[PDB]
């Protein structure tokens, strides 16, 4: 079963291939994926950061 | 004496249900055809193969 309950889940840290100082480092909001199948032009991105709660 | 284990393997990316090809064996066809036989003055309408 799929949950809905983000009190069980965490955060964590990613190592990014592009700082803020073009520079390799570990990150908060690191992208983990980019889907772009959609016709109108939107993309779907994975971030080790939770939005919304 | 460090080792590490690297994964690797692949799935079924979540957009396909919309993007995805279906490879199919068609084998002989058969032909169904509509027809509008008109006899004197009643017209029919039939789907014969």
């Amino acid at each position: 079963s799929i949950t809905d309950d983000f009190t069980l889940t965490s955060p964590y840290l990613g190592f990014c291939p592009y700082c803020r100082h073009s520079a390799p480092c570990f990150s908060p909001i690191k992208i983990e994926n980019v889907w772009d199948e959609s016709d109108d032009g939107s993309i779907r991105i994975q971030v080790s950061a939770q939005f919304g709660y | 004496e460090n080792t590490q284990l690297s994964e690797a393997y692949v799935e079924f990316a979540p957009d396909c249900t919309i993007d995805h090809a279906v490879a199919l064996k068609v084998h002989t066809a058969a032909l169904k055809v509509g027809l509008r036989i008109v006899y004197g003055n009643t017209t029919a309408h039939l789907d014969t193969f």
